[PDB]
């Protein structure tokens, strides 16, 4: 079963899908092909939780009925610069303006 | 042109609404006039009596947005095999993002206020030109 | 796999499959691997990308199609974007 994800770090957002049966580490390989940083320089998160490499995306709560094409689930991403990992930082998207009066 | 054939050969059909919309079934009568039929709430079905060669289409009852039936615009009851009904599976189309946005904007803005929206005249026209069965019959011809 | 980068007015960089971005003839023209959108803020462009995924997934499919969700607060901007992008 496919799960549909946004992998987010700072102001970077990757839209991609993966198998529910695929692993955290395999998702780092996906990130590696796109952003050119190896798995050992990546940390992946669900909310604040650090994800273990050997776990399936399914085991970590990314299921096909919650990580949907039109409402994908977010996987946080942190990089290691030199010796130590940065903290997890996800820049929020911009705020919609107020509803015009005629839409209220 | 687009009209039911007066065949008089019964065909039993299941209208199965697999959309989240309230569905208006529309029968095209023998002169091509759209005749509305009772609505189906989301997820509900009705076993109905129709006829071979009759033409039907299906709309959102509140907005007239287009819906698909067995993945296409028109449904024509066929011969029943082994006394089994023909299934008419009614679903949402994959609307373009533009059409879906127009639907949502139409659902929040009274038609008198379309002009107060801060958009290009062509989008005001797109809002005012809401879905309508007559429009599509001309199109489908 | 081939990706392209779509950049919002506020600097958010959205990385999506090339095939997905070609849903839009406008984006195709702008590419023919990064495009900047000076008028499309991230709360709109993120949704545009979600639409691509939705469309590619559910086009020519038998499985029941869910409604594509659009919050009232973004509908007007999303409409303008969809009109520009022709999608
Ligand atoms: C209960 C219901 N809910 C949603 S639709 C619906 C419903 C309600 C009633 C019916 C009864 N069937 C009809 O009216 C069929 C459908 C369509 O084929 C036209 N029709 C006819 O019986 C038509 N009759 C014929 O063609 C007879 C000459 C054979 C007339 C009476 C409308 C001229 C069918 C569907």
């Amino acid at each position: 079963m496919d799960v549909f994800l946004m992998i987010r770090r700072h102001k970077t957002t990757i839209f991609t899908d993966a198998k529910e049966s695929s692993t955290v580490f395999e998702l780092k390989r996906i990130v590696e092909g796109i952003l050119k940083r190896p798995p050992d320089e990546q940390r992946l998160y669900k909310d604040d939780q650090l994800l273990d490499d050997g776990k399936t995306l399914g085991e970590c709560g990314f299921t096909s009925q919650t990580a949907r094409p039109q409402a994908p689930a977010t996987v946080g991403l942190a990089f290691r610069a030199d010796d130590t990992f940065e903290a997890l930082c996800i820049e929020p998207f911009s705020s919609p303006p107020e509803l015009p009066d005629v839409m209220k | 042109v687009l009209r039911s054939v007066n065949s008089r050969e019964p065909s039993q059909v299941i209208f199965c609404n697999r959309s989240p919309r309230v569905v208006l079934p529309v029968w095209l009568n023998f002169d091509g006039e759209p005749q509305p039929y009772p609505t189906l709430p989301p997820g509900t079905g009705r076993r109905i009596h129709s006829y071979r060669g009759h033409l039907w289409l299906f709309r959102d009852a509140g907005t007239h947005d287009g819906l698909l039936v067995n993945q296409t615009e028109l449904f024509v009851p066929s011969l029943n095999v082994d006394g089994q009904p023909i299934f008419a599976n009614i679903t949402l189309p994959v609307y373009t993002l533009k059409e879906r946005c127009l639907q949502v904007v139409r659902s929040l803005v009274k038609p008198e206020n379309y002009r107060r929206l801060d958009i290009v005249r062509s989008l005001y026209e797109d809002l005012e030109d809401h879905p309508n069965v007559q429009k599509d019959l001309e199109r489908l011809t | 796999m081939m990706y392209v980068k779509l950049i919002s007015s506020d600097g958010h960089e959205f990385i999506v499959k090339r095939e997905h971005a070609l849903t839009s003839g406008t984006i195709k023209a702008m590419l023919s691997n990064e495009v900047n959108f000076r008028e499309i803020p991230s709360h709109v462009l993120s949704k545009v990308c979600m639409y691509f995924t939705y469309k590619v997934r559910y086009t020519n499919s038998s499985t029941e199609i869910p409604e594509f969700p659009i919050a009232p607060e973004i509908a007007l901007e999303l409409l303008m974007a969809a009109n520009f992008l022709d999608c």
